């Protein structure tokens, strides 16, 4: 009974790297780890300044 | 070839050792860049500076 | 008297935004300055090195100041001669005692200069009006001696004579010193002596909306980033039978 | 204050009952031409134009 | 085991901002909390820049900040922060206690309660703060003001000359202001921990006024960026003042040094205080005047004994959601009447509004709240 | 003060949630924003706007009034 | 149920000095906390009253003191109790940090060391004090200590104009001391309580060493009543030296103001800094000088690290005994000398005083620890 708790459909939110079902997450893992630190990265400098 | 994000994450941003290297040496160049590009557009919208205005006192 | 008028929006060349003050303009109004209202007008916040970076130059500051002499420090006898002109000092002028600035203008302080622009509601143009304001009365009315009239002022009876076409000059490579191009002038100068930093201020200010308008955004991603755990969490309730 | 013979003749007119402060303005002057004050508001303190 | 929880000094940081259970809830109106502590800290840290440069006697009380301005070495975004930081700090505090009365989270006594303290400390310093420069506003303000002490019966008088120093305002007065407005900020400082402390006792309330504890998230990511950003708002706010107009919320004319002898028919207090202005002369009465001015400010402790309705924020309350506003309008109003001169339409509006305010305050949201409860059937 | 573990009773309610680093952070920013910040605008004008415009009203007519009180005074004196 | 122990202020109030179980042990070593808790705030207190009255600038300086002590109704006793509290101030300081070694207190590292960074404060803090009157003292009392910093390697120059606020002591110097002599002893009453936060944490040590565990008392009577006949002794003392010898520890020269041009042939900061005074000119070093002056305070947080012995307290260790009781007196030497002119015995026996200090605490006590040790068969 616990078996029928399937984890509800997250495309909706999800990043366009990681669509697919059949697409390993590993090779995206990089890039959109990259984006985000990239981002604070970049915020940081700003204050920095 | 990979990602512009993705080599970037592995070189740099991994460890936060680099990661603050990079802002740190990212920090300098942009204090720099940003306030020659900062100041220049500042002039260019100007020109009643005492820049121009030097040209006529070498002199005295 | 009880009713008032007050100024239009005269184009300054530092009403924008981002508007530097116009340097050349601020020369003029020092000139302006110096020969009319110097001789009624205490300045005693600006100084000749003040003037050095804005409009004149380093040897030009020492030549203008050295055109006074000033009441410096006591010697040995306890003196107190008089010297040609620094730089470090600044322009105390008309009068010693207040009172003294009412026995002649008749009854009437022609108060600091300094303040002005930001002392006085419309700032620069209700001055800018006040000088080229000048006008004459009209029906009903009335004036004691000469307590001239003029419209941009509380009352419209000012005790200050209209110093304004009395065609002073010494604007250098040209400029034609008509009542209206004298009035911008000592205004823009005015301006600066009461907010020097005002450049520099916009300039900053300029940065703080380009620094802002990349960090903005992205301190915002940032808290996007960590609350979309939260915002994208899926609730299900599952009881018992 | 120098008061004209109009300004004398106008406070001497008032009705008096109707004062918050009950007073002859014939015994707020020692000359009727002449009248001397604190320039200070009793309320807080300002000075009256 | 983690440091972080059991060294004496963390603890309190662990609880302050880090493992503090917080409503997955509360939205922008629950920022000033943060806002105000920043204002408070930046007000003290351009405020102290100004003090190593700044005098007090009259004399060159005027003459330091000139100096400050045009002579130290960028004295004037020292100055202008400090000045517009201040009306940044009332913005927040009055953005804050709006936040609290819509909510309902004055249920919280204590914690209320220390935050009027916190009101009226910040209000008796921003007061002494303007008197500082020495100008035209400063003198009157700091008279028109201080004497309201000489309604109160029998020693008025005795009080009014014992906070002067003199018999009017002079040097006695200006030192005494300086130091003063140099302690206060610090006392606050102490007495919002203690607000601060109470707090924690409950947690926080939130949009709803129902109980989050079903739902709570960790302080730690959340409610510290969600802080930061705001901070950020706040700065940019504050910067827009100093940079582009510095003098936009200031009285020109605080400018040209002081004189007793004068008086320029117009002053008003900073505009903080318009509305509380507005009040007081909307009365024919020294004691009644500065009766209605107290009660102005001092009714905010009152508002939880008025507390008439059975949930706690508005969030769903249609009725009295319109009287909040009609409340914050016509607070707009007062200040608005406050800024202009005692003359016709003028007086009979202001006077009207100050009744509405208290009428409102005490009679008309209670019994809203009421009417609420029996159309519920509760 | 209160920890987490000693706040209150839940019972049979799960909560699926995904990684930052795997989903957006503006998923339909404007295609389900401005539909939102319409509807929540509409749920409160009516509450929060009308005692604004009152205070407007009487804003731009006080000083009319304020004006043709005074400046408007002559008006007439005919003798 | 008693709300002194579930109110959430309350409860620190029953932690501080109620219900808190103290050794039933304590003697008179231990009254030194509350004095010093009460000179911290004395000395807020009447410097405050001052502040309502002094000014700055270099001008009004003087002129102001002295209007307090003739013109401010009872300014004379407020301007000498904040004199006279301030060297009552050191008598407790430094016979705190004596308790503490003696007994082995430091054992408790954070206390200590919060103690340190209390000790360095309250010097700062005094430092800028007795610049205020700008008397002789105050000025080269202001130029000779300072100067120091232009001690440092490469960057020494910098610094020291930096802080005076143009190329000598003037103008900015005056209004910077006194604004930084205001906002510390606030600053230093914050550290005080994370100090008291932290010895909290192991509670009191005691004259033993040994632990008390075993035998505490309620802080309730006991150490509240000898905590007051305690600070009445302060008083005695405090108002001795105000009401009876108003400058017995004041040097009479620092009345006659400033002069940059002068230096009177004798200058030496007030008394609780000769011991450091002594230390710095006993050395023919520009670097050397400053550097020993420096580890002459910064050496306590020296001392835990080598402590070497088996027991807490020196109550049963007459070899350690003797070498506490030869570094008091070394040190009564140091200020004596300190008090002198820079000339033939003074010179010599100074010298031997500062490597005696040094060998003392490094060498000495460390070694009659080891010895005792052995000798008890540990
Ligand atoms: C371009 C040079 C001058 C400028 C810009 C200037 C500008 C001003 C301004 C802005 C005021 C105060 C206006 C106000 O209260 O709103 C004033 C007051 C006055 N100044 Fe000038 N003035 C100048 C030259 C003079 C001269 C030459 C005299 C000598 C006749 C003079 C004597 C006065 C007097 C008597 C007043 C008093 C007006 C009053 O308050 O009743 N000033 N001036
Ligand atoms: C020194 C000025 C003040 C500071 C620094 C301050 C600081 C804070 C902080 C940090 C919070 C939690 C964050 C938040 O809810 O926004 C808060 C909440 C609160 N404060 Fe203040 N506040 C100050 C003035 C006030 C005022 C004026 C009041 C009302 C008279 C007040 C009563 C409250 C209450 C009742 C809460 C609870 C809010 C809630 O739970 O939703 N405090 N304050
Ligand atoms: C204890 C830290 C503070 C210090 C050291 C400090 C010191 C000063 C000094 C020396 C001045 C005169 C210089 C000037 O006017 O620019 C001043 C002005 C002022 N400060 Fe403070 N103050 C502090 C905290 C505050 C606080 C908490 C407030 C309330 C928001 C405040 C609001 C003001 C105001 C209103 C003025 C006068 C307004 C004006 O500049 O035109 N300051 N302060
Ligand atoms: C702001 C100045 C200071 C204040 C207000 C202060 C306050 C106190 C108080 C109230 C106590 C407990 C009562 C007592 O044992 O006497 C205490 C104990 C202690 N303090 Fe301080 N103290 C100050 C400076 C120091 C200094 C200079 C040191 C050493 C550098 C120090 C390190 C200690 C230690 C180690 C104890 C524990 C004493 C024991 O357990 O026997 N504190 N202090
Ligand atoms: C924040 C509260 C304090 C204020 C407002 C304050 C303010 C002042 C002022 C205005 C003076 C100059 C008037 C005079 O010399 O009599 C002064 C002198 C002094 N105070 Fe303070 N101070 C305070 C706390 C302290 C502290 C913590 C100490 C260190 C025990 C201290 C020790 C001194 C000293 C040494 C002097 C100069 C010595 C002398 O009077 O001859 N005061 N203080
Ligand atoms: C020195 C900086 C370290 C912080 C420790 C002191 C500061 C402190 O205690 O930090 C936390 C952050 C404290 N609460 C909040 O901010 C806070 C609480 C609920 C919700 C939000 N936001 C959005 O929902 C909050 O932002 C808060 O913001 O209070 C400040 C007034 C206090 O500041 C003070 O005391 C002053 C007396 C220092
Ligand atoms: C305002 C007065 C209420 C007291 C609360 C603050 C004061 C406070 O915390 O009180 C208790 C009394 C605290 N400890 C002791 O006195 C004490 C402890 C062990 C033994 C003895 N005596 C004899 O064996 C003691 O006397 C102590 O004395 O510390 C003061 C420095 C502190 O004072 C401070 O913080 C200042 C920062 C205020
Ligand atoms: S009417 Fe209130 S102070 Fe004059």
């Amino acid at each position: 009974s616990h078996t029928d708790i399937k984890v509800p459909d997250f495309s909706d939110y999800r990043r366009p790297e990681v669509l697919d079902s059949t697409k390993s997450s590993k090779e995206s893992s990089e890039a959109r780890k990259g984006f985000s630190y990239l981002v604070t990265a970049t915020t940081t400098v700003g204050v920095a300044y | 070839a990979p990602t512009l994000t993705a080599r970037l994450y592995s070189l740099l941003f991994r460890r936060t050792s680099t990661f603050a290297l990079t802002i740190v040496v990212g920090a300098l160049f942009f204090e720099r860049a940003f306030d020659q590009g900062a100041d220049a557009i500042y002039e260019h919208i100007n020109e009643g500076k005492l820049w121009k205005h030097i040209k006529h006192k070498y002199e005295n | 008297s009880d009713l008032e008028l007050h100024p239009p929006s005269y184009p300054w060349s530092h009403r924008g935004l981002l508007s530097s003050l116009d340097h050349t303009s601020i020369r003029r109004g020092f000139q302006v300055y110096k020969q009319v209202c110097s001789s009624c007008h205490s300045m005693d916040y600006v100084a000749y090195r003040h003037l050095v970076g804005v409009c004149y130059t380093e040897d030009e500051a020492k030549a203008l100041a050295e055109e006074v002499e000033v009441q410096d420090g006591p010697n040995e006898d306890g003196e107190m001669f008089m010297r040609p002109g620094k730089l470090s000092d600044y322009f105390p002028k008309p009068y010693p005692n207040p009172e003294a600035a009412r026995a002649a203008n008749n009854g009437a302080l022609p108060p600091d200069l300094s303040y002005i622009v930001r002392a006085r509601h419309g700032g620069e143009d209700y001055v800018f009006s006040l000088l080229t304001g000048y006008c004459e009365p009209p029906t009903g009315v009335s004036l004691r001696e000469g307590l001239y009239f003029n419209p941009y002022f509380p009352g419209q009876a000012i005790g200050m004579a209209p110093p304004i076409y009395n065609e002073v000059l010494e604007f250098d490579d040209g400029t034609p010193a008509t009542m209206s191009q004298v009035a911008k002038d000592v205004c823009t100068f005015l301006r600066w002596a009461a907010e020097p930093e005002h450049d520099h201020r916009k300039r900053m200010g300029l940065k703080m909306l380009l620094m802002m308008g990349l960090l903005l955004p992205l301190v915002y991603a940032m808290k996007r980033h960590k609350w979309s755990v939260l915002k994208s969490r899926k609730l299900a309730y599952r009881p018992p039978k | 204050r120098h008061r004209t013979k109009k300004e004398i003749d106008q406070e001497a007119a008032v009705e008096v009952s109707q004062l918050r402060d009950p007073q002859h303005d014939l015994e707020r002057v020692k000359k009727p031409e002449w009248v001397i004050l604190i320039g200070v508001c009793t309320h807080l303190g300002c000075v009256p134009i | 085991t983690n440091i972080r929880k059991s060294h004496p000094l963390m603890k309190i940081v662990n609880n302050a901002f880090i493992d503090l259970p917080a409503p997955s809830n509360i939205s922008s109106w629950w920022n000033f909390g943060s806002l105000l502590g920043i204002c408070l800290i930046l007000q003290i840290l351009t405020g102290l820049f100004l003090a190593m440069h700044y005098t007090s006697d009259t004399t060159t009380a005027f003459s330091s900040v000139t100096h400050i301005c045009r002579d130290v070495n960028y004295g004037w975004i020292i100055r202008y922060m400090h000045a517009n930081g201040a009306s940044m700090f009332f913005i927040c505090l009055y953005m804050h206690v709006g936040r609290g009365l819509y909510y309902g989270s004055y249920t919280f006594l204590e914690t209320w309660n220390i935050g009027v303290i916190l009101l009226l400390t910040v209000m008796a310093t921003a007061f002494m703060g303007y008197v500082l420069p020495w100008g035209q506003m400063s003198f009157w303000g700091a008279t028109v003001i201080t004497n309201l002490l000489s309604a109160i019966p029998y020693i008025g008088t005795n009080l009014v000359e014992w906070i002067w120093g003199g018999f009017s305002v002079d040097k006695a007065t200006l030192t005494r202001f300086f130091a003063f407005h140099f302690i206060l900020p610090f006392i606050i400082m102490a007495i919002a921990m203690v607000h601060l402390l109470f707090l924690h006792e409950t947690g926080s309330n939130n949009p709803t006024g129902i109980s989050s504890d079903v739902d709570k998230i960790p302080f730690h990511p959340y409610y510290t960026i969600k802080d930061i950003l705001g901070a950020l708002l706040l700065i940019l706010a504050l910067m827009l003042l100093v940079l582009f107009a510095p003098d936009l919320l200031g009285d020109p004319d605080n400018y040209t040094p002081a004189n007793p002898l004068n008086t320029p028919p117009h002053i008003k207090p900073e505009w903080y205080f318009l509305f509380a202005y507005a009040i007081l002369r909307s009365i024919p009465n020294k004691l009644g005047g500065v009766l209605a001015l107290a009660f102005s400010i001092l009714i905010l402790a009152l508002i939880p004994l008025l507390h008439t309705s059975k949930q706690r924020s508005m969030m769903f309350r249609p009725l009295s959601q319109c009287l909040f506003w009609a409340l914050v309008a016509d607070l707009l109003t007062l200040t608005w009447i406050g800024g202009q001169p005692v003359e016709h339409p003028y007086i009979t509006i202001g006077q009207l509004a100050s009744v509405l305010y208290f009428l409102l305050i005490l009679v008309l949201m209670p019994t809203a709240g009421t009417i609420e409860n029996k159309l519920l059937k509760w | 003060g209160r920890q987490f573990g000693h706040l209150t009773r839940v019972r049979h309610v799960i909560t699926y949630s995904l990684s930052p680093f795997e989903q957006r952070a503006f998923p339909h920013y404007f295609s389900k924003g401005i539909p939102n910040v319409l509807r929540r605008t509409r749920a409160c004008i009516l509450r929060v706007a009308p005692p604004f415009v009152a205070f407007y009203l009487v804003y731009t007519w006080g000083t009319q009034e304020f004006e043709k009180s005074k400046r408007k005074n002559p008006a007439a004196y005919e003798n």
